[PDB]
């Protein structure tokens, strides 16, 4: 019925200028105001600003003013951010969402209504495209042993990673990549297993990376 | 800051004790306080913590369902109220602060323990 | 801080007398009650008349009557409601909008809310952590929302009630950045009831000139009024309740920008009718008589001159520029206003 | 807008369990509060607006009181599917500010981590940067210290951490910690040592090697 739908995952360096939708329907959408609100990574939500799009009147934050412009199409139902030069403290996920026109009267306030956008994700980074490098997490010489592979500036997201082909699921942890200060990605994959299999069984983390094409196959071993 | 354990004794399996550490020299209200025991020839073990009133109190799978950890922080005390007990709950009790008010389990301040002995 | 206690006394006594008082269909405030109210929110203010130079606001919004930083430390707010102990705070926080039925009810809490700076909701007017904001967005948003609530809570009264003539204003500072004539339209385009005739007719006098005088009238502005900092202006007869809505006195600062003659109604006189002081000269027109008791003080200007909007001049009517102290023969529109009645008066000077 | 304080950060709780999240502000909202519950990866979703009115659609084990200055979320009887993240938010605002949030997570019983330390492969040496990992596996409840120490020198600054979600089949956490060297900085030194404390632990683990032993 209503819907919030928002472009897709975008992928920047700073400095780069960028433009993300919100396109509204199943209700009156030049008589509601559009707000734009964003969550960075692991944190909580901070609104930029808001526009009303029956005349293209904006609010913004004062955090915001002069570095984000927002903006409306109404011929297609259709709000806009836009940054004319972004910052790599500009990665989070963006989210849009109406409010009625009067969202205050002389009666009292009234709040943002659901549903919001389905919220999009600006990773902004000044690395280009770039595959793992794939390190071994040896299992210690020293009944369960932990073993691994380090999965090492990569960019962007996302990674997976499969063991032994996809033979190997149980007590596999694949952590959350980090982003790194040199704008890359990094994450180890471990699994624990039966130290007795150490000397019997290979174990082979495999690695891919669609946006560089790339597989990594790496063997596990114990260090000699 | 003293930790003194009391409560401890024998008894028959099936049967009942509550333990109380009561604490001086410091207002224990801001900290997690935690069970541990140990048994002869054995490592010592977590029992039950009772972090902060409103934080909750957690468990060792070893005592669930049978022992209650809670606290009087008008009193400076803490208890570890222990039904259905059996052999193997036989140890020393000690009761030790967790010194990190978010709950890393920094472990400085200890009591000297309370025998617990259940035997039939 | 300059506390005036009469003013405290005064308005005790009026909520002890009309507290369990019916409003009626025509029921109206008073004279003595107006200028009772009138001079409370005045002393409210003139207790903490500025900001303090390392708390103010940097889009100079006046926070001393706004937030709670400064009106929990004025002596006179601080002093009113600890008056007989406490016991009109008491009163005070068994009311809402939507349970007053009595006259005294309806004074206090209208004039307990401002002189707390608080909304109807229980809101401040501004949060202190925002005294220092430069956003405007909601620095002037919230002062709208506080000056309208004012103004729809007591229409909102008046029609359940059917009440046509009870009549508190939102006082001028509440009209920072706010816009008369949006204010009009928001409250009346969205509640056909209050265009009811026998409905807020006072409110709506007061509304209806502010929708098509703004408080700053720039090259087109004849009078000018101050009241600790505060100005307004003005290029019409200026009526009763307009200088008693907004908390202005004629004993305030005017200032005259023309040589047009006004009328400065004062006071009544013992003949049931008016005295007024003229002024004609541009510059600072400064009543010098003593000023009158809450029984017999008047505010009121007629403007003279000959360049009025003819659909305009009938604010300066005698009877309409001044409120009838029978309630229901107040005057409240170009329908009704009369300017009958001049033989009872009389020029001062 | 007004600074929120909301608590817990973490509530620790069952299914069937009554749990109840606060909203603080230090003056009065009124009634223009909304609460919202979020999940990984998915946009905040309404539940209260008014301070105590259920949004459309909102099941009836969901309701909200506040006071102005004091606003509590009730869920009585949690179910399974209301582990997540709530806000609450003031929306006497053109914007109007979020509180900082509570996860409401699945409470079981206490797990120590067992604790694994891995040393940089000779291949990641070759190319000039030493990664040192320290895990933490599978333990309960979630607040732990993880310390690196260079020749027992506490390091501060060169390592990042990264947390699983809680594990679908048993609940557990499990943790990470790498420490970032160059080549050269690796090579000055002996002693690489994770030390880490837990609630479940009586005493901090220590797993640590010496560069270059096997």
């Amino acid at each position: 019925e209503v819907q919030l739908v928002q472009s897709g995952a975008e992928v920047k360096k700073p400095g780069e200028s960028l433009k993300i939708s919100c396109k509204g329907s199943g209700y009156s959408f030049t008589t509601h105001w559009i707000g734009w609100v964003r969550q960075m990574p692991g944190e909580g939500l901070e609104w930029l600003g808001i526009i009303y799009p029956g005349d293209s009147e904006t609010k913004y934050s004062p955090s915001f003013q002069g570095q984000v412009t927002i903006s409306v199409d109404k011929s297609i139902n259709t709000a806009y951010l836009h940054w004319s030069s972004l910052k790599a403290s500009d990665t989070a996920m963006y989210f849009c969402a109406r409010r009625p026109k009067n969202y205050y009267d002389a009666s009292g306030y009234y709040n943002w209504l659901d549903p919001w956008g389905q919220g999009t994700l600006v990773t902004v980074s000044s690395a280009s495209t770039k595959g793992p490098s794939v390190f071994p997490l040896a299992p210690s010489s020293k009944g369960t042993a932990a073993l691994g592979c380090l999965v090492k500036d990569y960019f962007p997201e996302p990674v997976t990673v499969s063991w032994n082909s996809g033979a190997l699921t149980s007590g596999v942890h694949t952590f959350p990549a980090v982003l790194q200060s040199s704008g890359l990605y990094s994450l180890s994959s471990v699994v624990t297993v039966p130290s007795s299999s150490l000397g019997t069984q290979t174990y082979i983390c495999n690695v891919n990376h669609k946006p560089s094409n790339t597989k990594v196959d790496k063997k596990v071993e114990p260090k000699s | 800051v003293q930790l003194q354990e009391s409560g401890g004794g024998l008894v028959q399996p099936g049967g009942s004790l509550r333990l109380s550490c009561a604490a001086s020299g410091r207002t224990i209200s801001r900290y997690a306080m935690s069970w541990f025991r140990q048994a002869p020839g054995k490592e010592r073990e977590f029992v039950a913590v009772a972090r902060r009133s409103g934080d909750g109190a957690f468990y060792a799978d070893s005592v669930q369902g049978r022992f209650t950890v809670s606290r009087d922080d008008a009193k400076n005390t803490v208890y570890l109220q222990m039904n259905s007990l059996k052999p193997e709950d036989t140890a020393v009790y000690y009761c030790a602060i967790d010194s990190d008010t978010f709950y890393s389990g920094s472990y400085d301040y200890w009591g000297q323990g309370t025998q617990v002995t259940v035997s039939s | 801080q300059d506390v005036n206690v009469a003013s405290i006394t005064a308005f005790k006594s009026m909520i002890d007398e009309t507290w369990d008082k019916k409003i009626e269909a025509n029921t109206c405030i008073s004279r003595k009650h107006r200028n009772i109210i009138h001079e409370v929110i005045r002393d409210f203010m003139k207790a903490y008349p500025k900001m303090d130079e390392n708390k103010k606001s940097p889009l100079g919004a006046p926070m001393q009557w706004l937030t709670q930083y400064y009106i929990l430390k004025n002596e006179y707010h601080k002093t009113m409601l600890a008056y007989d102990n406490g016991s009109l705070n008491t009163k005070f926080k068994t009311l809402n909008i939507y349970m007053i039925t009595n006259v005294g009810q309806y004074i206090l809490y209208i004039v307990f809310c401002i002189i707390s700076g608080k909304n109807h909701d229980g809101t401040p007017y501004i949060y202190d952590s925002e005294i220092t904001s430069n956003d405007k967005n909601f620095i002037n948003e919230r002062i709208k929302y506080a000056c309208k609530q004012i103004l729809h809570g007591q229409l909102t009264i008046a029609l359940r009630i059917r009440n046509k003539f009870m009549f508190i204003g939102s006082p001028m500072y509440l009209w920072f950045n706010v816009n008369g004539s949006q204010v009009y339209h928001d409250i009346y385009d969205r509640n056909a009831g209050f265009h009811n005739k026998e409905i807020g007719r006072l409110l709506y006098a007061f509304m209806y000139y502010l929708s098509i005088s703004g408080r700053f009238l720039n090259d087109f502005a004849l009078l000018k009024f101050t009241y600790l900092g505060e100005s307004w202006t003005f290029s019409l007869s200026v009526p009763e309740y307009i200088l008693y809505g907004l908390g202005y006195s004629v004993f305030d600062t005017i200032e005259k920008f023309s040589n047009d003659a006004i009328l400065v109604y004062i006071r009544t006189n013992n003949r049931n009718g008016y005295d007024y002081v003229e002024f004609n000269k541009k510059g600072i027109a400064k009543v010098t008589e003593d000023k009158p008791d809450n029984d017999k003080r008047i505010h009121a200007i007629r403007l003279i001159n000959d360049s009025t909007d003819v659909q305009h001049i009938h604010f300066g009517f005698r009877n309409m520029v001044i409120i009838d102290n029978e309630c229901a023969n107040i005057q409240s529109s170009a329908e009704n206003a009369t300017d009958t009645g001049h033989h009872q008066d009389s020029k001062i000077n | 807008e007004i600074q929120m304080t909301q608590s817990p950060s973490t509530l620790s709780a069952s299914v069937g369990d009554r749990v109840t999240i606060t909203c603080r502000a230090s003056q009065s909202l009124s009634t223009w509060l909304a609460w919202y519950q979020q999940k990984p990866g998915k946009a905040p979703k309404l539940l209260i607006y008014k301070a105590s009115i259920l949004e459309s659609g909102v099941p009836s084990r969901f309701s909200a009181s506040g006071s102005g200055t004091e606003f509590t979320l009730t869920i009585s009887g949690l179910q399974p599917d209301d582990f997540a993240t709530y806000y609450c938010q003031q929306y006497n605002s053109y914007l109007g500010a979020f509180g900082q949030g509570t996860k409401v997570e699945i409470k079981r019983t206490v797990a120590a981590p067992s604790v694994f330390i891995f040393p940089p492969s000779d291949e990641q040496l070759k190319s000039g940067t030493a990664s040192v990992v320290c895990l933490l596996n599978n333990f309960y409840p979630r607040e732990a210290k993880v310390q690196w120490k260079v020749d027992n020198a506490l390091q501060s600054g060169n390592s990042q951490e990264s947390v699983t979600e809680q594990d679908s089949k048993d609940s557990t956490y499990s943790l990470s910690s790498t420490l970032t060297l160059s080549k050269a900085d690796y090579e000055k030194h002996k002693v690489y040592a994770c030390e880490v404390t837990h609630q479940g632990l009586s005493s901090p683990v220590t797993k640590s090697f010496n560069r270059g032993e096997c």
